[PDB]
DNA sequence: CAAGCTTGCACAATCCCTGCTGGACAATTCTGAGTGATGGCAGCTCCCACCTTTCCTTCTTCCTTCACTTAGACTACATTTATTCAGCATCTGTATTGTTGGAGTAAGTTCCATGTTAATACTCACCACTG
DNA sequence: CAGTGGTGAGTATTAACATGGAACTTACTCCAACAATACAGATGCTGAATAAATGTAGTCTAAGTGAAGGAAGAAGGAAAGGTGGGAGCTGCCATCACTCAGAATTGTCCAGCAGGGATTGTGCAAGCTTG
């Protein structure tokens, strides 16, 4: 009788906002789950080892960025900083 | 009198979610207020990226719905997303349609 | 053996998959153990974390644990 | 009547299986075998149906990846079968020994 | 005399398999390290014991990949080691991604 | 400037050796550069990007230790 | 009155170090108070493993000092620890001498 | 100046205690300084993993038990494992 | 260039399966002290890049000479294609333990802060394994 | 024949241990819904055993060529130094960004209901293949 935690609901949205009439499958919904649960784990993880190797105690939006970096491959990387840059900027100009 | 961080960012995933996953996942003991939202604008910013790929790849195959089989061709024929994904399997997804030009007929 | 029950069609289906278009008859012997092998690493670590879940019954999760402990992520069944 | 020339349904096949995307082996025979394996390391072990249905999608990658690289290592020596011996350089190079 | 050719090929093999010291030259080395590292970020500064690192990884990958270079030669049946067998034991080991 | 020719042709033997090689193509010192020039070119990628991270100019063995433990290559001697 | 956690654990390891270190590395909140004996035990058993392979090799090159070869003829002349460190490389450790058949005159 | 910190004076009494007659360099005491904190980063992070999954919040001598048996091999599993159980059998009966 | 076995391509009619609404409730969000981690600045060492100098260990050609790769010939093994016939996978179906979750209680257990020693890292001096 | 590099006292630092006091994690029942073995039967794809042909793998023999091996001439690298000097590493000083801590409130997520997408079979188109 217990709740789940899943990303389906978010990828549906952003499939609509790139595909608004083309549908996804349940097991390709699962799949996307756990796509985005792996980046979200290996981003997260090397944060960390970032933060231990400068012995700061804080992940802050560089060594996020950082990371991002450091996992994905060239135009990947590079789109990936700027989307996220501007993502924080949009969030740090509206309170 | 409460906008959601997700919608402050422009962003399609959950600011405030991703934060907490952060916080539990004890990553360090202190988590800064950039980090969730950069995160989940990298994450929405790649989920998207292979969902457009496995789109066309089902408006390819006369489809409106995208299965596994659709997933495992925008991935493997994609060269940063099959790098990112080299040890990666798919359930249900099959490999690429490939045969060695040696073993044809000449 | 079960080991048996990979009959000589599976295995060749198998090679189809991969691009193989001719095969050995002393493939299928060779294919059988390397396919145990990998088996029993799997069963071997998800039995090992069913065991410290306090558990009996060996969940899609350990399976997945298992090969993602053996660099073998896999995508679908769940987390 | 019809006898395809040697190689052609070879060929048939593969871009079948290439374009299929189920399963390849027997369920049950495979759930057998992850039984008997499992046997090994403790009694009395239940497996969950998604369980035996992920081992069987990560043994059956795994094959098909290790028969690429079989191949290859098959045309590499000017050949066009495997061997024992291209499954053996194969596991060799890739580490899965020891 | 003359040796005939493939006992000095061995006799090489012995002594550089016995020996453990860094069959490049340092210097040169360094200065590739250099160049590469300056078409990534200009005028970084080294450490000795970087560079040494470097040398050390550098030189035990490729005598890692020669291993298995001379694994596919002899599996096509020859001694002489040729660019398609390090490109097939690239392939197979993993490293075109 | 094209410092990769420093590579010499004795050093790529001397490799080989040490790998078990009897014989050696000529081929092979042109290939064995581009492979090792991409090695290089990850390791190197990866340690700048740690030491721009932690703000300095210098890239340590740490960088280097990290950077190699992220390929997979982990190496043991210089700290880390 | 006060004794070390590893002289009264039988250990050679710091158990003290070991324990703030697992709780300052961050892998959870809470650290229980045998994890970091059963940890420096396993610790030391795994040293003491490959200090007694890499003495063996060293006395059967008649030198008196482990050197970083030694160690790596210890690691990769076994069938265990040649797996746990197949992926680890030795800085100055040299490979093992092995010339393959064909090779051979 | 400051104080670095490592396994040098533990790896030489463990040293002395499988061969009296054996010193060691430096440069392989930096190297089984590596090596050990290699292992225990493994093991801790095995240990991490492993209570992250089954909802737990400690690392108890159990975590690092299935970690001593997930990371290591047969042989080694065994051993490792009963020098774990046979010291914090010593510490328990000590306290 | 005719005739075959395989596949792609077009309809009919389902079935199930992804939409789609909608109450419940955990989890986000707002707000405000509280505070400690982290910039910002000065200053210091220190190791890092640059330069000079022999002194040779390596590198580079160059011939030449042979062993090794390769191309063609050619047999028989050995895999393949189709066939026929048991036979084991499969697909519902049904009961049945059993096993995993989920609550509620209760206490070992771990955190936490404080005081205090004892273990370490480091610093001078000192000889014995290693060329 | 050698010496640079593993080792003894002393000492300042600091962190591990002792010890006593709070939240709190989990363990320990107890119960109660899925749900994974376990047969069990109709059925029906499919694999297994076999004969025929054919087409690859392996062995052979012979040019040819290209790689190693030794011989001399340069030749940069390295080993030792000095020496400027820019950057990392410390410590102090704020100070502002992250953390609890407690109410509102609402985003989301199981649970029930429906249109439509693949689907499964039924038949043309065609189409490469084998002769």
């Amino acid at each position: 009788r217990s709740r789940k935690e899943s990303y389906s609901i978010y990828v549906y949205k952003v499939l609509k906002q790139v595909h608004p009439d083309t549908g996804i499958s349940s097991k390709a919904m699962g799949i996307m789950n756990s796509f985005v649960n792996d980046i979200f784990e290996r981003i997260a993880g090397e944060a960390s080892r970032l933060a231990h190797y400068n012995k700061r105690s804080t992940i802050t939006s560089r060594e996020i960025q950082t990371a991002v970096r450091l996992l994905l491959p060239g135009e990947l990387a590079k789109h990936a900083v700027s989307e996220g840059t501007k993502a924080v900027t949009k969030y740090t100009s509206a309170k | 009198k409460a906008k959601t961080r997700s919608s402050r960012a422009g962003l399609q995933f959950p600011v405030g979610r991703v934060h907490r996953l952060l916080r539990k996942g004890n990553y360090s003991e202190r988590v800064g207020a950039g980090a969730p939202v950069y995160l989940a604008a990298v994450l929405e910013y790649l989920t998207a990226e292979i969902l457009e790929l496995a789109g066309n790849a089902a408006r390819d195959n006369k489809k409106t719905r995208i299965i596994p089989r659709h997933l495992q061709l925008a991935i493997r024929n994609d060269e940063e997303l099959n790098k990112l994904l080299g040890r990666v399997t798919i359930a249900q997804g099959g490999v690429l349609p490939n045969i060695q030009a040696v073993l044809l007929p000449k | 053996d079960n080991i048996q029950g990979i009959t000589k069609p599976a295995i060749r289906r198998l090679a189809r998959r991969g691009g193989v278009k001719r095969i050995s008859g002393l493939i299928y012997e060779e294919t059988r153990g390397v396919l145990k092998v990998f088996l029993e690493n799997v069963i071997r670590d998800a039995v090992t974390y069913t065991e410290h879940a306090k558990r009996k019954t060996v969940t899609a999760m350990d399976v997945v644990y298992a090969l993602k402990r053996q660099g073998r992520t896999l995508y679908g069944f769940g987390g | 009547p019809h006898r395809y020339r040697p190689g052609t349904v070879a060929l048939r096949e593969i871009r079948r299986y290439q374009k299929s995307t189920e399963l390849l082996i027997r369920k049950l025979p495979f759930q057998r075998l992850v039984r008997e394996i499992a046997q090994d390391f403790k009694t009395d072990l239940r497996f969950q149906s998604s369980a035996v249905m992920a081992l069987q999608e990560a043994c059956e990658a795994y094959l098909v990846g290790l028969f690429e690289d079989t191949n290859l290592c098959a045309i590499h020596a000017k050949r066009v079968t495997i061997m024992p011996k291209d499954i053996q350089l194969a596991r060799r190079i890739r580490g899965e020994r020891a």
